[PDB]
RNA sequence: CGCGGGGUUAAGGUGCCGGAGUGGACGCUCAUCAGACACCACAAAAGGCGUUAGUACAUCUUGACAGCAGGACGGUGGCCAUGGAAGUCGGAAUCCGCUAAGGACUGUGUAACAACUCACCUGCCGAAUGUACUAGCCCUGAAAAUGGAUGGCGCUCAAGCGU
RNA sequence: GGGAUGGCUUGUGGCGGCCAAGCGUUCAUAGCGACGUCGCUUUGAUCCUUCGAUGUCGGCUCUUCCUAUCAUACCGAAGCAGAAUUCGGUAAGCGUUGGAUUGUUCACCCACUAAUAGGGAACGUGAGCUGGGUUUAGACCGUCGUGAGACAGGUUAGUUUUACCCUACUGAUGAACUCGUCGCAAUGGUAAUUCAGCUUAGUACGAGAGGAACCGCUGAUUCAGAUAAUUGGUUUUU
């Protein structure tokens, strides 16, 4: 195929993530499993969720991940 | 371009015995020169190629890599 | 009247690519090596003259349209001098000069060599080793180029101020209404906004009073220091306040 | 209108209705338009437009692996040398031009034809060549003037490379010692490749290992001057 | 070489070639378009000239120089007596003609 | 490499009609007949499902098997037109001399006509003509909007980029000369 | 705007680059010699030409030596080549004159001497108001 | 016939041909100062020196006037002065006071009135004829320098009732 | 290489001119003057969002590639400079927190802010992709001047190209 | 007696150093190397530095072709406000002038103009007319030569003189088909061009100075085809 999309190439300081950053999810949920007596799901659908950031504020003797 | 509407002379396609000559002389010639350069070639030349190897999509590779595996501890052994 | 009718100044290459390509296509180009040698002489000697006129063309032009600071009424060359640093065009206007002359220099060295020139090869490698030069002294002429074809931008929105006319030269601090003013009295279209140095240039409206045309001028603000520690935005008023022979309001906010 | 008048104009009355979306759409089809040109323009506006395209594709690859590479003087000076623009300074007693072509008397020497008969006299050669002729130099009367040396081709100076100290300047010719393809050539002094030229070193500063400074050398021509209008030799260092 | 200096030619070639017309009497070469909505008329007439003389015209030309003056002008005097109809020819369309 | 078969698919809403025959396409819908001619483009059509059109390639090549996509989007906008329609709203702009159009329908051929005068002060009148089954409309509910509607969506957007490129500002600057009908939405009548 | 005015039928041109013509102010200038015509077109070999009511570039060859070293624009008033009016009115005068002006036709001198024809004075207002007789 | 043209290996060729003495070269200067030139003394035969060691040097006004404009750029960059880019925010002044610069501009404005009225003291006009070209012609000044070239002597001929106008300096 | 009859071939050919195949097999190629007796030059490591066949590296149901819906933050208006300058006129540094992720910022924008956008991340979706090279064929890779040439017609799953 | 370089060329210098993706090489780490870069080759100046004919071009008339486009037409871009432009694209349909200067490479000046573009068909030898390179015999001066004479040269005067042939071209007749009248239309040719004025409008636009365009109207330039009422010219109306 020589007709094809030019793949534009970012000239920006930060790169895909890849498996590293999955590894290193997997890392810190199974070291945060055993230092705590609860583990809650929550759920928010459909919203912006940009107030999560104040949540894990209020929340500094917890641990959210939201991956 | 308005080529299909007022089309230009054409540009022949029938050669002259002067220019079919003339090029099978230079051609003649640049073989003879090339020859010429590569016995004087200064480059460096490897001895030994280096070899392809074998494709990825072939299905058996690793078949093959085992004999190759098979046939080098065989040969040890007999040596 | 102004500073409008100054050409377009191209970049180097660009004025490399236009001077050939002119040469290319406004002259033959085909001759051939079984011509008689005067023929061939003729053709390249052609071809390096006309590469020299047009190059000659074009830098006169650009000589003869800017403006001569030393001919200037003393408020445009003081204020030219503020806008643009006076040294700076005077430099790259004889740095155009200079080019100018050494290109018309090799110009009559080649075609002198090319009287002499025997055969097409040589006929050839002159032609090119003249037009090779041209094109290294024009090269070399890249950051003036662009300074000047900025400086053309900016003498084209000059506002048109007469010096030896009836005049109403509007200054003081800024943010104290003299643009406010300035529209009040005039058609001039210079913006009223509340922060310091909405404006930066001197804008001009005119008026009738009497049946005779005043023009007035409105000033970026000045602050109180010395002159020294000046930038050229409150530098252009305090020029117009120097030179021009007015009537000054000075605006105060108590 | 004065100052910045069209950028007032865009700030109090925008732009066309259509002007986003025009300018979008044109840089969409950006990329169906350059393979068009580099598929149908002709002669020698296709070969720039090759060309200037090989420079873009030279300098984005440049671009990118400089972008990959964003996550990872060369001689010794004094302080007062440093920052500024230095040179970079990269028995046989052979020169560096030991053979060039040979030039003929036919290539060297044109035949000038003199008298009002059909049939002309042919005694007189003029030198189609570059050549010095030194100081001091009067032409010699024309009834007695075998060789025509033209002014227009006469020459005094060269630009000479010094190879060590890696340095070009243009410095006075003192005397042609030895054109290569015959000693009446020398005599001549014509310049041609190969050439053995004496120049004034004055400007380069040489001086000996007894005080004495050194203002004439010898030089090699390394060009033709008949076809670059200029000279160009190399010092013999 | 070319020309130095450049001149259009004498005459027109579109007037090719300067024979003797075939015939005294003049042909039609085309008739006006037909258009079936208009009421039949007829296209042409023949008659002999005459000669030639002057008159003086009142002229209504708004825009031009002479608008609302006398202008005096040459004219061509062409004798008409009536013509008589004596034939009627009919044409079919043919892939020829 | 020639591919096999490739298949596309068009579902039809219940209240549409499409009869294929020899590559004709004619849909039917509440707001009218459309027709399509794609002789050109080689395809076999068919009835997958109750509801559902197939188009396929057989033994053909990459193109010939993108060509499908095309057809299917042609086809497509066919049926959204006898169903929603298609509406064009333009509107004209000027700075100091206010455009008039007047919007007119020809009894003789059933088309509807755009005289626009007075652009940038000129005496000449603009006349466009729409496409037949193109209405076009002065708003009521925006000042100085043109509105085209129809069942065919090429006729349609033609009919707005004629009166588009009718007036066209010739030898001025236009990041000054801001005046001109322009394209100012896209949409569905329903 | 260049010298040659709008508006003027067809005449016929008696004046050919190379007359001299009487000048009919009181500029200074006794004559004037034709050495262009402002609105000449293009042929091979053609003198330009120009009659009653035409501008032209013309030096002086007899008059103040002020005069003398200047190519000034200059409106021919007199012809005596014959020429047609659109009445049918074959004419001309006894001498061929014109009076000097500048590029905007307004006039050197202050008089005219003479009568002038109606093409000059009605193409250019300021002769027409410095005539005394417009035949 | 085409020869073989080539140079021999030979160290000569890397040798000083031409050496000089500091003495020398001091002596030289001195004579370099103490020139006088007289009308009735002819130059036979140069003397093969480095005149670039022993000649006098230009004078420090025209030195440092020779080289202000690189300076200039050296200093501040066109793209900095004036441009999009352009950091330039002080200008350069000839003045450093109020009352400085009032005089400035009275002098100003009467040195520009003054070169209007030079200017005003010093219908287009006919072009030059071309008799007033002749001696300057391309094939009489090739006749010219072609004479020069040959010549040992030569006689400059003077017109006695206008001699400084036929002057050709 | 004597004068003849019959038979068979070489080089070259078998769409018509033209004797002999619109012969067979698998592919490739669409040229705004293709190509058909090319090798030389133009001409390069040349330019192609033409079209196929390959090689290598890489991503991917732990969801790749394209999109759409949203996030894109805090120390912080980091330092210097500037009339003003807050990621976005400049000079130089370019770290930490919260992190799922988010540059002391990729562009638009403001006088400066604001606002928008990109990098990067999450949800939806759903199965294969991306990049760089290599080999074919195709286009461009320079042309003058009376009207003309694959020998001519003409030929496009060829009557072109490879076997 | 013998004769009378060419699928060349075009727009971007040479020499020297450095860098360099890549090519090679990886028992030697050399060698090649695009894109680039750096050195040599007046603050808008000076006008007191014109640097060698062995090589020859012209002019008139007239036709055609190329495009490598000066103008006219359309179009893309630019602080392109308007006006005027500049850079570029398609385009050869249509134009592309009149003079001065020979103490000279006759090339540059002047003006008109929409514009005063560049070439080929000769100059890769070459019977149209007529000037210069240019040169038989007469003559003078300069340089050389003892001289006859020759030339670094300069000046003056000076014999080639078809066409009725074939073809081509332009026109004109014509056999065969009874004579004639009215027609058709294959094919070949083909034609128009540019400017100005009025209106739009002192309007859009503009601080001001200034200042357009479409529709509409009237002339003129160059070209082309006719004509003779009138005005000039011509007179063997002898
Ligand atoms: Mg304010």
């Amino acid at each position: 195929p020589k007709s094809k999309r030019a793949r534009v190439y970012h000239l920006t300081q930060v790169n895909k993530k890849g498996r590293e950053a999955k590894e290193r999810l997997f890392s810190n949920i199974r070291e945060t499993i055993p230092k705590y007596q609860h583990c809650f799901v929550f759920s928010v659908d459909n919203m912006r969720n940009n107030y999560l950031k104040d949540v894990r504020h209020e929340l500094n003797d917890c641990r959210i991940f939201f991956g | 371009a308005g080529t299909i509407n007022k089309p230009k002379k054409p540009t022949s396609k029938r050669k002259t015995t002067r220019l079919r000559a003339k090029i099978s002389k230079r051609a003649a010639e640049k073989k003879r020169k090339e020859r010429k350069l590569a016995r004087k070639n200064p480059e460096w030349r490897s001895k030994l190629k280096k070899d392809p190897g074998i494709p990825n999509l072939f299905p058996y590779k690793e078949r093959l890599l085992q004999q190759i595996e098979e046939e080098r501890i065989r040969r040890k052994e007999e040596l | 009247t102004g500073w409008k009718d100054i050409p377009p100044v191209p970049t180097a290459q660009e004025f490399i690519d236009i001077v050939l390509s002119r040469t290319q296509r406004r002259l033959p180009t085909q001759i051939r090596p079984g011509f008689k040698i005067s023929r061939i002489r003729a053709f390249y000697t052609r071809k390096v003259k006309f590469t020299q006129e047009t190059c000659s063309e074009k830098f006169g032009a650009i000589i003869s349209s800017f403006p001569v600071l030393s001919d200037q009424h003393p408020f445009h060359r003081d204020l030219m001098n503020i806008l643009y640093d006076a040294d700076h065009f005077k430099v790259a206007l004889g740095q155009i000069s200079t080019a100018k002359n050494l290109i018309e220099t090799i110009s009559r060295d080649y075609v002198r060599l090319l009287k002499y020139a025997q055969s097409l090869y040589q006929c050839k490698q002159l032609k090119r080793a003249a037009l090779g030069r041209m094109a290294t002294l024009i090269k070399r002429l890249k950051d003036p180029l662009i300074y000047l074809d900025q400086v053309r931008q900016h003498l084209a929105r000059l506002p048109d101020i007469n010096p030896t006319t009836r005049t109403l030269l509007v200054a003081g601090f800024p943010n104290v209404g003299k643009s406010s003013f300035v529209r009040s009295v005039t058609r001039a279209d210079t913006p009223v906004e509340p922060y310091a140095f909405t404006t930066k240039s001197l804008f001009v409206g005119h008026l009738d009073y009497k049946y005779l045309r005043y023009q007035v001028i409105d000033t970026p603000g000045i602050l109180d220091h010395p002159l020294e520690e000046m930038n050229t935005i409150e530098m252009q008023s305090v020029t117009a306040l120097a030179h021009l022979r007015a009537a000054v309001l000075y605006f105060m906010d108590i | 209108p004065q100052n910045e008048y069209i950028e007032r104009h865009r700030k109090l009355h925008g732009r066309r209705l259509d002007a986003e979306e025009r300018a979008r759409k044109k840089a969409a089809r950006e990329g169906h338009k350059n393979s068009e040109n580099a598929q149908n323009l002709r002669g020698l506006r296709a070969k720039l437009y090759a060309k200037q395209r090989h420079a873009q594709k030279i300098q984005m690859r440049k671009a990118i692996k400089q972008h990959e590479e964003r996550n990872v003087p060369s001689d010794p000076i004094p302080s007062y040398l440093l920052d500024r623009a230095n040179p970079t300074t990269a028995a046989r007693f052979s020169v560096p031009i030991p053979k060039v072509r040979g030039i003929s008397e036919e290539e060297m020497f044109k035949v000038v034809k003199t008298g009002k008969k059909t049939h002309k006299k042919g005694w007189k050669r003029i030198v189609t060549k570059p050549t010095f002729v030194g100081p001091d130099f009067t032409r010699r009367p024309v009834k007695y003037e075998r060789f025509i040396r033209p002014m227009g081709l006469r020459y005094k100076k060269a630009n000479v490379t010094h190879p060590t100290l890696n340095v070009t300047v243009q410095l006075p010719i003192l005397s042609v010692k030895k054109n290569p393809s015959n000693p009446l050539y020398t005599q001549l002094g014509v310049l041609t490749k190969g050439t053995i030229i004496e120049v004034n070193v004055s400007d380069l500063g040489i001086v000996t290992a007894s005080g004495k400074i050194a203002w004439g050398r010898y030089a090699q021509i390394t060009n033709n001057p008949e076809n670059d209008g200029c000279v160009n030799a190399v010092l013999l260092v | 070489s070319h020309r130095k200096y450049e001149a259009p030619r004498h005459g027109s070639l579109a007037f090719l070639p300067r024979k003797r017309a075939a015939r005294h009497r003049g042909r039609v070469k085309s008739f006006p378009k037909d258009d079936p909505k208009k009421p039949v008329h007829l296209t042409a007439a023949m008659g002999y000239k005459a000669g030639m003389t002057t008159i003086v015209r009142d002229l209504d030309r708004p825009g031009a120089k002479a608008h609302k003056k006398e202008v005096v002008e040459a004219v061509t005097i062409i004798d008409c007596p009536p013509m008589v109809v004596v034939g009627l020819v009919g044409y079919i369309e043919t892939p020829r003609g | 490499m020639r591919y096999i078969h490739s298949e596309e698919t068009i579902p039809v809403p219940e209240n549409v009609k499409v009869s294929i025959k020899s590559r004709l396409v004619t849909v039917e819908g509440p707001r009218g007949k459309l027709q399509k001619d794609l002789s050109h483009i080689a395809v076999n059509f068919s009835v997958v499902k109750k509801g559902v059109i197939g188009l396929e390639i057989h033994h053909g090549s990459r193109k010939d098997v993108a060509a499908l996509r095309t057809v299917r989007t042609i086809i497509n906008n066919m049926i959204i037109g006898v169903t929603k329609g298609f509406k064009y709203k333009m509107r004209y702009v000027y700075a100091h001399f206010p455009i008039n159009v007047n919007v007119e329908k020809n009894a003789e051929t059933g088309c509807y006509e755009v005289e626009i005068r007075n652009f940038i002060g000129e005496k000449i009148v603009r006349k466009v003509v729409m496409a037949p089954g193109v209405e076009v409309e002065i708003s009521k509910a925006q000042k100085d909007e043109l509105i085209l509607s129809g069942n065919s969506l090429e006729a349609v957007s033609q009919s707005a980029a004629d009166i588009q490129q009718i007036c066209k500002v010739r030898n001025k600057d236009i990041r000054k000369f801001l005046d001109g009908i322009y394209v100012s939405e896209k949409g569905n009548i329903v | 705007k260049r010298g040659a005015p709008g508006g003027k039928l067809k005449m016929t041109l008696g004046l050919p680059v190379g007359a001299i013509m009487n000048c009919a102010d009181n500029s200074g200038a006794r004559n004037l010699y034709i050495i262009a015509v402002k609105g000449a077109g293009a042929r091979l070999n053609r003198l330009p030409a120009g009659g009653v009511g035409d501008m032209v570039m013309a030096t002086v060859k007899k008059g103040k030596p002020e005069l003398r070293k200047k190519v000034h624009p200059a409106v021919i008033v007199r012809q005596a080549k014959p020429w047609k009016r659109f009445d049918g009115v074959f004419l001309y005068f006894e001498d061929n004159a014109g009076v000097i002006v500048n590029p905007k036709g307004e006039m050197k001198g202050s008089a005219i001497t003479g009568p002038v024809g109606k093409e000059a004075a009605e193409l250019w207002p300021r002769i027409a108001s410095n005539a005394g007789v417009v035949m | 016939e085409v020869p073989k043209a080539v140079i021999e290996p030979n160290r000569k060729w890397f040798t000083n041909t031409r050496v000089i003495s500091q003495d020398t070269l001091q002596s030289f200067r001195e004579a370099m100062a103490e020139k006088q030139k007289d009308p009735y003394t002819v130059l036979l035969k140069s003397n093969k020196l480095p005149m670039s060691l022993i000649r006098d040097g230009p004078k420090l006004e025209d030195g440092l006037k020779k080289h202000q404009a690189k300076m200039t750029i050296e200093r501040e960059p066109f793209s900095e002065t004036f441009g999009p880019k352009a950091q330039r925010k002080r200008p350069k002044l000839s003045f450093n006071t109020v009352d400085e610069l009032a005089g400035y501009s009275e002098q100003s404005l009467d040195s520009y009135h003054a070169r209007l009225e030079e200017k005003k003291l010093l219908s287009v006009a006919t072009a030059k004829e071309a008799i007033f070209n002749k001696g300057t012609s391309k094939r009489i000044w090739n006749e010219l320098y072609k004479v020069i070239d040959s010549s040992d002597v030569i006689l400059h001929v003077l017109d006695a009732r206008d001699p400084l106008g036929t002057r050709c300096r």
